[PDB]
């Protein structure tokens, strides 16, 4: 009841779930039971939008395969979904970035990451342009340039 | 909710005992196609000697199947298994055809493909590869005779000049964890594999030349078929380590469903009783 | 007597003592008794009768070629099935089918020798399931 | 949501012989190397994380020679440094002594030796670090930093030479 | 521990399930829940009874096979379930019907069908003789001659 | 937690088509074999351990003929204990007719005949014993015991060659 | 709750299992399930400890054949297993027991058997002191002297 009747009051939401911080996603939203009044193409312009929603679409079927995958993995999985949930997991990494403030748990320097550069990067993972980049690559990065240049060094 | 975990819990046991299941009768089948490549490897053996024992008394002794070409085109035979659930067994092998195909040839007219098993035509069929011969629900413990119409024509295209080069992928067996996919050549033969075995007197009816004549094709027969058994022992490997991985992974699923489970069952009950005594003291 | 060993690439099919081996060679019959000359030949879709004594038993050989050395006799084919474990309305389904084919293909058509081959080893099984 | 870190202990881990059974995966500690000296602080410094992903890799570990060497190396070390962190009861060890068996294991001085004897070289190490080097012990205790890496990496060489494997 | 009270006053039940009313099930009546004091060979004869326990031992084991199918897939069972499922699924839609009062809802007219005829209908599916007919030719149909009427429609 | 035992009935095996619909491996009887004549106690022991190892081996049902052959024949015994079990409405049975029913299935007689048969072999069975082979029915009213087993296995193979599926 | 705060005082259990009942093994205490926490050498001795350690790994192993054993068959355990196979056999025979309170029924005499002796018996079996002796000899005796004195008997 009492987080219930608390969203009733709220124009965001960030919803953290302890499954994604178990496996070290940080910060660990909830990409699909987050919500924002302000998501539409009126106010963050027609890309962003169509970006965002083109990332929710891919987290929704990789969301709704969790079940099959828990159990016989991937190699069941038509080739239409295999490269679904391939995708599906490296958005699930690009949304992962290191804070400033997180410097002395992680050892890492935090990254600001500007509105156009996030939704120029999700764009381009949608679009197939980082097919080849190991997942690792977009896992704790910042703009999608720092991805491609982590891949290099693995 | 209960209503969601009594048949959660449900399917996840009943799936458990299907793949637990699934991994003994798998087990069972790499046994049996082992067996029978015990004997299909002393009776390609036995050939191996009687061929070995005509070139050994031949003088000039040459063979169309023993002559290597210029490669004017590729034969390629591919063995996939028909049913899934056995990890990525079919992924890998066809990755490797992948690459190979692409490192190698230019075009689809270099090269022509055999697909043994029905994993293997239906990723080659979608993605238009040069397809000219198939065989599928080839039998769990084969015997030669199923692999031999799509073994003859494809000697039978090296024996004219349709291609210049027989080449087969598989997945190689090694333990029941293991299973490297690979590329061997057919033929040409090379007579440093081919005529190593044990020389001996024999008489030919009707002669030397003749009994070649049959022994030959009979033996590149056999490789294609010895492969298809270490290619069936591959597939029971890991589809025994895949179902084994899926019955782990059920009892796992079945831990945090019965801690959910139980979580709702004394909820229910707690929450209900609550109710119960702030009603009877609002009256009390 | 000789030892024989009929064989095809699965499984070993007769196993066992010997007086002597009718086999029909591509050149024509032969019989294998003890103390035969070294010898390696293609045989024909047929029986093989192998005696011993009284005791006849009867084998349905087919793509097969014999290999006798001073000691013993082995016969390696492609199919070779005792008589108690053929099955007999198959072999009248493979017979009947390669039969009516054959009817009315070219003499030399793609795969007239195959379904010639095929009839010939459901006749030679028809036979041998006869010899129970 | 009140302390400021858990130590989570598993059932698992207990009675498969891992004591003390420490979850490293769930564990930490949110004040961190502030309440560690620094020796501790640089050889610990991914330990836990080194850890983490030794367990998550464990599961994928039944191809011994067919794995590719990367994670070959780090399963052979990861099993070592297992060993170090098992401990038995009412035995607490001195933060000097800590320190130097946690160099060893992390600097690869225990990688040619059985997993099977990692447990009996820490302790027959440390009895010869107290014996015979005890300056470099010492060190630790009053500065709480490491002393000279070339020295202390001679001295475990020292004592490697007169180990007996089985 | 209304509706549980409520069983004790009665000769037959037809339950009513939300599972079948949102595949389209209509009426959307749970053919094992249901139950008669009636439903003995002694009253409707011989061959009524045995038919009807026919059709709900293959909705039973359908139902049985729904777990095992949704993970491990419908290729790897036996033919005699494949052939089970099969007719599973066409005399569950045989078992819809449209209303003569739902000319409104299902936009078709209704049907009564005597009972000689319903018992007649899933006898055959039982028996084989529609395994041919696609899926659709038995939803929303009266008698098993208007099933195979619909099926040349399709 | 009251009383000396349970017997569940499930409504999946009632709609299944076993009836009565005895969970047999989760109901109990906490006085056992005390409430049983000696001929039951002894046809039972059998017909436990047979089903305990048809519910194990039951996963393995759908692989028909693939399985080795020590575990398709622990399937076909189930399978036909289990058709043996059921039993119709408003028609209880003699002591003496199940010990022979169960000692029939327990020891192999019904192993030849096709499952959708069991049923009748076992009804047209029992008013053979009762017309012809009564002597052997009541030794065990009297008794309590099972008769000369070589005299009630002849008399069961007699019954068998008149039987036509 | 109940079970929950009667297990915060409980020191040991012992587990029943049919199975072993059903083989003939009495008492019919399951060695993998039954537990207690003064198993530990600051209580019973460190041979002790070792020893049952080494028992229940060697029982555990067994357990793990037995899908193994039933389908592949004994050819294909390596040496180690089958060794392990033939001690667990031992093992699992020597850990039963006639009791006086069975002399009446058993008509065989019941036997106290010290900890020193279960420990130096069970010690023997696993350093292959009694690998020849029959596994009946095992079966249903006192003190590992009293197994060697059955097998003379065999
Ligand atoms: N009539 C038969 N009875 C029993 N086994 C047979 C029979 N025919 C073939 N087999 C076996 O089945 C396999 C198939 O052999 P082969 O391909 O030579 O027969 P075929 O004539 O093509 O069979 P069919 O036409 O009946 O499918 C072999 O392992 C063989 O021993
Ligand atoms: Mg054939």
């Amino acid at each position: 009841p009492a987080p219930a009747t608390t969203f009733a009051h709220l124009d965001a939401t960030t919803n953290l779930e302890r499954k994604l911080a178990e496996m070290g996603i940080y910060p660990a939203v909830d990409p699909l039971a987050s919500t924002s009044r302000i998501l539409s193409p009126a106010v963050v312009g027609e890309e962003h939008y169509r970006v965002a929603r083109g990332v929710q679409q891919v987290l929704q079927r990789y969301n709704d395969l969790q079940d099959i995958i828990a159990i016989l993995g991937m190699d069941e999985l038509s080739d239409e979904d295999k490269l679904i949930v391939a995708r599906a997991r490296k958005i699930q990494r690009f949304l992962s970035q290191p804070f400033h403030v997180a410097e002395q748990f992680t050892g890492m320097p935090g990254k600001y990451v500007p509105v156009k550069e996030t939704v120029r990067g999700f764009k381009e993972i949608l679009e197939g342009k980082h097919d080849n980049l190991p997942e690792e690559a977009f896992y704790m990065v910042g703009t999608i340039d720092e991805a491609v240049e982590k891949a290099k060094k693995l | 909710g209960m209503r969601e975990i009594k048949r959660r819990i449900r399917s996840v046991k009943n799936t458990r005992q299907i793949t637990k299941a699934m991994k003994m009768v798998a087990a069972a089948k790499l046994r049996r196609a082992q067996e029978t490549a015990e004997n299909a490897r002393p009776y390609a053996d036995k050939i191996k000697e009687v061929i070995s024992s005509i070139a050994a008394g031949t003088k000039d002794f040459s063979h169309p199947m023993l002559e290597a070409r210029p490669v004017k085109k590729t034969g390629y035979m591919v063995i996939t298994s028909d049913r899934g659930l056995a990890g990525p067994y079919n992924a890998n092998i066809l990755r490797l055809v992948s690459k190979t195909i692409e490192e190698r040839h230019q075009s689809k007219d270099e090269y022509v493909i055999f697909a043994v098993g029905r994993k293997g035509r239906d990723f080659f069929k979608k993605r238009g590869y040069p397809v000219v011969e198939e065989v599928t629900g080839i039998s769990d413990t084969p015997s030669l005779t199923e692999i031999q119409d799509i073994a003859q024509s494809a000697i039978g295209m090296f024996a004219d000049e349709t291609f210049d080069k027989l080449t087969i992928f598989y997945n190689e067996f090694v333990s029941p964890i293991v299973q490297r996919p690979v590329e061997k050549q057919l033929l040409p033969l090379t007579s440093e594999e081919v005529l190593d075995g044990p020389v001996s007197a024999y008489e030919y009816e009707p002669d030397s030349e003749s009994v070649l004549e049959v022994l030959l094709p009979k033996y590149a027969e056999t490789l294609i078929y010895s492969a298809l058994l270490d290619a069936k022992a591959s597939e029971f490997g890991a589809r025994m380590t895949a179902m084994g991985n899926a019955t782990d992974n059920a009892t796992e699923m079945l831990e945090t469903l019965t801690l959910q489970f139980n979580r709702a069952r004394q909820a229910a009950i707690t929450q209900e009783i609550a109710e119960i005594v702030a009603g009877a003291n609002a009256l009390r | 007597t000789v030892q024989v060993d009929i064989v095809t690439p699965e499984r070993k099919v007769f196993q066992g003592e010997a007086d002597i081996v009718i086999a029909r060679g591509v050149e024509g019959e032969l019989g294998v008794m003890a103390g035969h000359i070294p010898l390696v030949t293609p045989l024909k879709t047929a029986p093989v009768r192998i005696k011993q004594g009284d005791k006849e038993t009867l084998i349905a050989v087919s793509g097969g070629f014999l290999e006798v050395r001073p000691d013993k006799v082995n016969i390696l084919a492609d199919t070779a099935e005792l008589p108690e474990e053929i099955d007999v309305e198959r072999a009248k389904k493979a017979k009947a089918r390669h039969e009516t084919i054959l009817k009315r293909l070219d003499k030399t058509d793609k795969d007239y020798l195959r379904h010639k081959r095929a009839l010939e080893r459901a006749e030679v099984r028809l036979q041998v399931a006869n010899s129970k | 949501s009140i302390t400021d870190g858990q130590i989570f202990l598993e059932s698992d881990l207990f009675y498969s012989g891992v004591r003390p059974a420490v979850n490293v995966g769930i564990s930490v500690s949110r004040v961190g190397g502030a309440a560690q000296i620094k020796a501790m602080k640089k050889v610990a410094g991914t330990l836990r994380l080194d850890l983490a992903q030794y367990r998550e890799l464990q599961a994928f570990a039944q191809f011994g020679s067919d794995l590719d060497k990367a994670t070959q190396a780090k399963l052979n070390r990861g099993e070592r440094t297992v060993e170090i962190l098992k401990q038995d009861e009412h035995k607490p060890m001195p933060v000097e002594e800590q320190v130097i068996s946690i160099y060893a294991v992390t600097n690869g001085f225990m990688d040619d030796i059985p997993v099977e004897d990692v447990r009996r070289f820490e302790e027959e190490l440390l009895s010869f670090m107290r014996a015979n080097k005890d300056s470099l012990l010492d060190h630790i205790r009053q500065t709480g930093e490491l002393p000279d890496t070339k020295e202390l990496d001679a001295a475990i060489e020292e004592f490697k030479k007169g180990f007996t494997p089985s």
